[PDB]
RNA sequence: UUAGCUAGUAGGUGGGGUAACGGCUCACCUAGGCGACGAUCCCUAGCUGGUCUGAGAGGAUGACCAGCCACACUGGAACU
RNA sequence: UACCCGCAGAAGAAGCACCGGCUAACUCCGUGCCAGCAGCCGCGGUAAUACGGAGGGUGCAAGCGUUAAUCGGAAUUACUGGGCGUAAAGCGCACGCAGGCGGUUUGUUAAGUCAGAUGUGAAAUCCCCGGGCUCAACCUGGGAACUGCAUCUGAUACUGG
């Protein structure tokens, strides 16, 4: 089904993530659909690590598509932040 | 056969300024008009002039600026064996802005210069330089 | 010349043949020794140049010269050529990789010793 | 408003459709001239209303056939 | 991956001097300077224009101490923004920590310099600094640490650059023994006799 | 003030009732660092009067060239004899890109930031006059203006 | 220094068939269809985003990463 | 684990090619058209800066050379950007179908052409401005670009109808 999840787009041992929606029974890295933003474990200060178009995650959220459990995360943390 | 009366036209502009004639003739057209129009405004000729009715004879005035001749070189782009159609934005720039690029454009003929401030390209007649 | 010659017929590049087909676009190929000998050069130059006959890996048997004073080799023995041809040679287009797999280095060479698979000579 | 093209009818022996010559003129990749290419396409004609060397006007559809994808909407000079 | 051997005999290739030494000793005393190294030394061949730009280009690798690969990078990299490139280089040389270490006097020759921080004795902006690569950023404040402060090769250092020219371009306060590299320098503000284009062209066949 | 420079040196010869006569031509070029450009040939049994000659009319049967600020006005081209030349007018700093005996003329020319390219035959004698030819029709804006009967300013 | 190729072939009617149009299949009818803008045949070959070079136009190429296709000892077939 | 602090002492850490011209860098001793070099021109026959060693020097540098392979230089398949009297190259001549091209004027069309808009041209890559790893390589944000195609709205000088 599709869902929204992270993609791991990053150095060895320095990782980032782009979050993505995409056909789950696709690659990590692979084929996705939209690219609805990121996520960076390793952000310094005064940068942005966590970045996501809400509207257009809950857009295909109206259309039915599954959120992972890290992504779920983001929202809350940037609900929460907000 | 006589294909090509506007490189007629550029040849004959350009061995009577080699052969340092004071003016020359051909049988006219609404757009060797028009290019004789536009090299006066330029300022490479003095002055043009078509006459008669059933055959007219356009006779240009050539311009000579300290005995050699101004025109030093004009040459054909577009052809009938080869047509060149430019936008706006790839018109050349004849001698660095020097020389002059003629340019039919839906607007008339006109420079390339003036193709770039009307915003529109066409088709390159000949480089003026 | 004319446009419509070329729409026609275009323009045809050369397809440049390799001056070192055995090798089969590989930069060394392992041969076997068919036949150690000597052979003179042309005319303008006088020697006895030191060249083998030798079936490779592939199949081909093409000749090959032997680089350097002194050479160990012998029929049956399992060289390495790399490509390059001596000049002043007719038919030999490839040169023995000294110091490889029965070929030994030069006997007592001090300059350009990597190029003949000779070890750093330790004072 | 839909798409549609024009051309000289070919041929015309076959039942129920014609073979319509589309000669699209295109500038060459290199050499910048204009150079006429002629595209053939199997037209689907009911009541076999064309004749050779008439103009036609087709659009697209459903494949009637193995060859056949087209449909005429109407005739443009039809004489010779 | 640095070169470590005779520095005069650079400067005798060169024919000029190259600042490789402290200064201290006058360098016609230490060397001659006038003659080539070498068994063949004294004769001077008819150099060629490709040799001028060797010999420019060693010149200014060998002032600076940039192998062949990071000198070709930088060419690449002031080719690639915009002005002068030549002038880019160059400002790109005087924007390597090393040099800003030399010309604010703190180490005695660009290879002490080097040193210093190879030997974690420099601070950026508070950061040690490590390479001597590191690209310096106009308004930039560039210190000796608190440990390496107490050095005698520091103050001495100190001492001949008060002998050498002040640089405009940047603002030294030697009590604290920091300073801060203001500005980028002009061409105007280097030296005259580093043919720049002779680069250009050398990189540009 | 005038910089001069010798190009290329070359042994020539001439075959008589008692053999080969060698001697020598001088290819020099002289400049003031600025438009004023000359060439000269001279041949003589030996080197330095071969260079003094080509010296001596290099300094005269000099030539003006309009130049820019330190580089080309438009991209010109110039042929002489076997080599067609193209020469371009570039940004600033970006040093003289030119091949051979055109280094050579471009550097007593005083110009400093060229693209140039030598087509054909790169004989130093006919490339040196391609390039003179080139810089000496080569045609300021006032020359043009002047010409035209126009500005500056309505030529652009 | 491959010029002719094609009888399910090209099209039509109807039946069957497929998730679906359709010679996809079948019977019947017509005699067509492709081709010098290169059919057919032969050799080679996975394609692209791109990569290398080049001032550019171009040339060569398709490793890694990502998209499509194809195959899974070889040749076949179907089931769920 | 990164990272930081401390200890001890210059210790434990430089090689490869080349030096006749192209091509930066020269002398000596063996050697004798032998041994050998070599990318091309070419060196070697008793004073070899060209072979082999040494001293010196030059270029690179934890790499340096050789070989294979691609583009370049090569405007040497030339669209940009070549030629054909004698250097390679005008069919022995002509008619002529297809094809290519086409005098001048007006009207009309809007196909080509030009302008604008929309959709698309996956991401990555390249480029620009930045950010992050002590710097860089690298990773990354945004943008530009993807020079294309389709549709629509217009323009009518030129070409075509
Ligand atoms: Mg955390
Ligand atoms: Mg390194
Ligand atoms: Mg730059
Ligand atoms: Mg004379
Ligand atoms: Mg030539
Ligand atoms: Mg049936
Ligand atoms: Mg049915
Ligand atoms: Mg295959
Ligand atoms: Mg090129
Ligand atoms: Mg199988
Ligand atoms: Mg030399
Ligand atoms: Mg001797
Ligand atoms: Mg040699
Ligand atoms: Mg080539
Ligand atoms: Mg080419
Ligand atoms: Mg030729
Ligand atoms: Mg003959
Ligand atoms: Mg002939
Ligand atoms: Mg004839
Ligand atoms: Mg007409
Ligand atoms: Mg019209
Ligand atoms: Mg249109
Ligand atoms: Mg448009
Ligand atoms: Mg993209
Ligand atoms: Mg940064
Ligand atoms: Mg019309």
């Amino acid at each position: 089904m599709v869902t929204i999840r992270l993609a791991r787009h990053g150095a060895k041992k320095r990782p980032f993530y782009q979050v993505v929606v995409a056909d789950s029974r696709n690659a990590r890295n692979g084929r996705f659909i939209e690219r609805v933003g990121f996520f960076n474990p390793i952000a310094s200060e005064k940068e942005e690590g966590t970045r996501l178009d809400l509207d257009r995650i809950a857009h295909w959220v109206g259309q039915g598509a599954t959120i992972s459990d890290r992504v779920a995360a983001l929202i809350k943390e940037v609900n929460k932040a907000a | 056969s006589m294909q090509d009366p506007i490189a007629d036209m550029l040849t004959r502009i350009r061995n009577g300024q080699a052969a340092n004639k004071a003016a020359v003739t051909m049988p006219s057209s609404k757009l060797k008009v028009a290019i004789a129009n536009v090299l006066k405004e330029e300022g490479f000729i003095e002055d043009f002039k078509v006459e008669g009715d059933t055959k007219p004879e356009l006779e240009l005035t050539l311009k000579y600026f300290q005995g050699k001749a101004v025109v030093e070189s004009i040459q054909r782009v577009s052809r009938p064996g080869l047509r060149i159609y430019k936008r706006k934005d790839e018109l050349p720039k004849v001698m660095a802005g020097l020389g002059i690029a003629v340019v039919s454009t839906s607007k008339g003929v006109m420079t390339d210069r003036a193709a770039r401030q009307a915003g529109l390209g066409g088709e390159i007649i000949c480089y003026v330089a | 010349a004319t446009v419509n010659q070329l729409v026609r017929k275009p323009r045809a590049r050369k397809v440049a043949k390799s001056n070192v087909p055995a090798l089969e676009a590989c930069p060394q190929k392992r041969g076997v020794c068919t036949r150690v000998y000597t052979t003179t050069p042309k005319k303008p130059n006088s020697a006895l140049r030191k060249v083998c006959r030798v079936r490779l890996t592939n199949g081909f048997e093409v000749t090959s010269y032997i680089g350097g004073e002194g050479h160990n080799l012998q029929e049956h023995s399992v060289i390495l050529i790399r490509g390059g041809r001596v000049k002043d040679l007719p038919g030999v287009r490839y040169h023995t990789v000294r110091g490889a797999l029965d070929c030994s280095g030069v006997k007592d060479r001090k300059q350009a010793r990597s190029k003949y698979g000779v070890k750093r000579p330790k004072a | 408003k839909i798409r549609t093209l024009q051309g000289r009818v070919v041929s015309d022996k076959m039942e129920k459709s014609i073979v319509v010559a589309i000669e699209r003129f295109v500038k060459h990749p290199i050499y910048g001239k204009f150079i006429k290419r002629t595209t053939k396409l199997h037209v689907h004609d009911e009541n076999n209303e064309c004749g050779i060397g008439d103009v036609v006007e087709i659009r697209e559809c459903r494949p009637l056939s193995k060859t056949k994808s087209w449909t005429l909407v109407r005739v443009v000079e039809k004489a010779v | 991956a640095r070169y470590l051997g005779p520095k005069l005999k650079l400067s005798r290739r060169e024919g000029t001097d190259l600042f490789l030494k402290s200064g201290v000793r006058a360098i016609d005393t230490k060397c001659k300077i006038e003659q080539a190294p070498g068994q063949h030394g004294a004769r001077k061949p008819r150099l060629s224009d490709y040799g001028v730009q060797l010999r420019e280009k060693q010149k200014v690798r060998r002032i600076y101490g940039v192998l062949e690969r990071q000198f070709r990078n930088y060419y690449k990299e002031a080719a690639r923004l915009k002005g002068n490139t030549g002038e880019n280089l160059l400002a790109l040389l005087e924007g390597r920590l090393d040099n800003v270490v030399y010309r604010m006097g703190f180490g005695a020759t660009r290879a002490e310099a080097r040193q210093l921080v190879s030997h974690k004795a420099i601070m950026v902006n508070g950061r040690v600094v490590n390479i001597a690569s590191y690209q310096v950023s106009p308004n930039d404040v560039v210190s000796i640490r608190e440990k390496a402060k107490k050095q005698s090769r520091v103050k001495a250092a100190l001492e001949l650059a008060e002998q050498r020219e002040k640089p405009t371009w940047l603002e030294v306060d030697a009590g604290k023994m920091e300073g801060t590299f203001k500005r980028k320098p002009e061409r105007s503000d280097l030296s005259a006799d580093i043919n720049e284009h002779l680069i250009v062209e050398l990189y540009s066949k | 003030e005038l910089q001069e420079k010798l190009i290329a040196v070359n042994r020539v010869s001439k075959t008589v009732k008692g053999g080969r006569i060698f001697s020598f031509t001088a290819l020099t070029v002289v400049g003031d660092g600025n438009g004023r450009v000359g060439f000269g040939y001279g041949k003589a049994r030996e080197v330095p009067a071969a260079i003094q000659k080509a010296m001596e009319k290099a300094r005269r049967n000099m030539i003006n060239v309009a130049l820019n600020n330190g580089t080309l006005q438009h991209p010109v081209k110039g042929v002489h004899t076997g080599s067609r030349v193209f020469m371009q007018p570039a940004s600033e700093g970006t040093g003289i890109i030119a091949g051979g005996a055109m280094r050579a003329v471009l550097e007593v020319a005083g110009v400093h930031n060229v693209l140039a390219k030598a087509y054909g035959s790169t004989n130093p004698i006919n490339v040196v006059r391609a390039t003179i030819d080139g810089l000496e029709n080569m045609n300021s804006p006032e020359m043009v203006a002047a010409k035209r009967g126009k500005s500056v300013e309505e030529i652009l």
